[PDB]
């Protein structure tokens, strides 16, 4: 199974497009693994929704 | 996966004539990401056409970009000798994807071959080898039929050959061809010829050697 | 205002908004015509807009008051933006998980 | 603004909607005072009235 990692990005940040998560544009999965030392670095967001989203 | 397909795979116009390439998607993709490239045999691709309809800097106003969607057009005016080459359409909308490629002849009045004959060198011979070379030379349509006789005998599996692209200011073809013998087998015969057949021909063409 | 937690546990905590029954009473009460509560944290996002209207009597009332909710975390901190109508909360529950629950019953306890 | 659907697959559009801090900060980016986003379908809608505030 196709296994993506997903390092210092959370699905989330990959999706929208946060700056230091460039390199997972456009990529694909059959399973996407987040890291607990993952983090965000663009503008201050909130997804009302958001574990429905990510799912 | 945005998929390109072009139509056609070969077009073959004379000078002076319009040439349409076409150019289909497997999603719809905004006019606004799709670009036109030309490549001519052995050089880098040139951007033609940006944002579909946008001419890139230094491309001729006969070059003509349009389409929307799925289907997609380029459109060359009037052609020259010189845009003998493979046309290539991208989408850029995602990870960029090219198609096939179109290749584009362009016409000439039909040209006979100037056909000429090479023994192997002395050089040559002492290595144990001795290759027989024929050249056609200038002519147009590309196809021609090469034979080798050894003696007056038709060879074949020991004959490779290879052909030039379409020459980009007098749109003429060239040919190369190898007949590769021992030394020994070479030494075995003496009459070594090469018969040309050819549209520009009204009758076959024989150029040949003696010895040995 | 904000609330910062610096503790080891999370922190919940309960407020809400009032709605006035009358234009008259709202001004009464806050000068300022119906405006917002806002209560955002790190994680969370809660924003309120009040609704004046004639609501439903109760006990002399014919106003309603809307409850809601928010957990601050270790390193978050509460911040309460309010233009008025801000049922404020007093301080916060210490909220936790286990052997806890509840239930629904007339049985006498013996 | 309309974007029509005429592949033969959905397509997911990921948007959002920005909240100042204060009133000049409001008018500095959208001249206009807070005012609504409106996004429909014929399935869906989705109304969100920007909100300023210290956040
Ligand atoms: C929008 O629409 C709704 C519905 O039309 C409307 O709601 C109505 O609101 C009014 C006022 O907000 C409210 O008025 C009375 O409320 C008390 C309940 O009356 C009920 O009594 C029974 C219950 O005990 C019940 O079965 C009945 O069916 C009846 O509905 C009533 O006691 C009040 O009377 C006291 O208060 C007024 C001042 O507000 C005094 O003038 C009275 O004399 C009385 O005061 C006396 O008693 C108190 C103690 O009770 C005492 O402290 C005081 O000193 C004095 O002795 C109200 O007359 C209606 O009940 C309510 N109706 C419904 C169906 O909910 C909204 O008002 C509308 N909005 C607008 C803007 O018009
Ligand atoms: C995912 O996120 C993690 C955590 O943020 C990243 O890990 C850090 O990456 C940075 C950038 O590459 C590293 O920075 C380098 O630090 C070296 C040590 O300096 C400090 O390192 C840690 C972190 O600050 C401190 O705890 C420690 O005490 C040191 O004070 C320096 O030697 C490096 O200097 C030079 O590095 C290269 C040249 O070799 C160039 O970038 C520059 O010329 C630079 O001057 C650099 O400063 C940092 O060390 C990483 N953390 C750790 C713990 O090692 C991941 O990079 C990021 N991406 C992944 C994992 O893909
Ligand atoms: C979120 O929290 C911040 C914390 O500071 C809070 O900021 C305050 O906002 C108010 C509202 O804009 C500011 O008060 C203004 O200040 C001057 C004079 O007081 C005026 O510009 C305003 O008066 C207006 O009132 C008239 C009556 O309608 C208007 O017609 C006219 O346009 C006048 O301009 C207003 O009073 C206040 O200065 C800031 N505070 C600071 C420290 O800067 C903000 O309001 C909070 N968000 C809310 C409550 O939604």
């Amino acid at each position: 199974h196709q296994i993506l990692d997903g390092k210092n990005c959370t699905l989330i940040d990959a999706l929208l497009g946060d700056p230091h998560c460039d390199d997972f544009q456009n990529k694909e999965w059959d399973l996407f693994v987040e890291r607990s030392t993952a983090y965000s670095n663009c503008y201050p967001y909130y997804v009302p929704d958001y574990a429905t989203l990510r799912s | 996966d945005i998929v390109m397909t072009q139509s056609p795979g070969t077009l073959s116009l004379s000078p002076g004539e319009r040439a349409t390439l076409s150019c289909r998607t497997s999603q719809g993709v905004s006019s606004s990401y799709l670009a036109w490239y030309q490549q001519k045999p052995g050089q880098a691709p040139r951007l033609l056409i940006s944002g579909s309809s946008s001419r890139a800097t230094g491309i001729p106003d006969r070059f003509s970009g349009s389409g929307s969607g799925r289907d997609f057009t380029l459109t060359i005016s009037r052609l020259e000798p010189e845009d003998s080459a493979v046309y290539y359409c991208q989408q850029y909308a995602t990870s960029p994807t090219f198609g096939q490629g179109t290749r584009v002849e362009i016409k000439r009045t039909v040209a006979a071959p100037s056909v000429f004959i090479f023994p192997p060198s002395d050089e040559q011979l002492k290595s144990g080898t001795a290759s027989v070379v024929c050249l056609l030379n200038n002519f147009y349509p590309r196809e021609a039929k090469v034979q080798w006789k050894v003696d007056n005998a038709l060879q074949s599996g020991n004959s490779q050959e290879s052909v030039t692209e379409q020459d980009s200011k007098d749109s003429t073809y060239s040919l190369s061809s190898t007949l590769t013998l021992s030394k020994a087998d070479y030494e075995k015969h003496k009459v070594y010829a090469c018969e040309v057949t050819h549209q520009g021909l009204s009758s076959p063409v024989t150029k040949s050697f003696n010895r040995g | 205002v904000t609330m910062p937690n610096n503790d080891k546990f999370d922190k919940l905590y309960i407020w809400g908004v009032h709605h006035p029954g009358t234009d008259k009473d709202q001004t009464n009460l806050y000068v300022q015509a119906s405006g917002r509560v806002i209560v955002s944290t790190k994680r969370s996002q809660q924003t309120v807009i009040p609704n004046i209207g004639s609501r439903p009597w109760v006990r002399g009332v014919s106003s309603i008051i809307s409850i809601y909710w928010t957990i601050v975390k270790p390193g978050d901190i509460l911040l309460i933006n309010s233009t008025g109508n801000l049922i404020a909360p007093r301080g916060y529950f210490k909220i936790q998980s286990g052997k806890s629950s509840i239930m629904r019953s007339d049985a006498h306890i013996d």
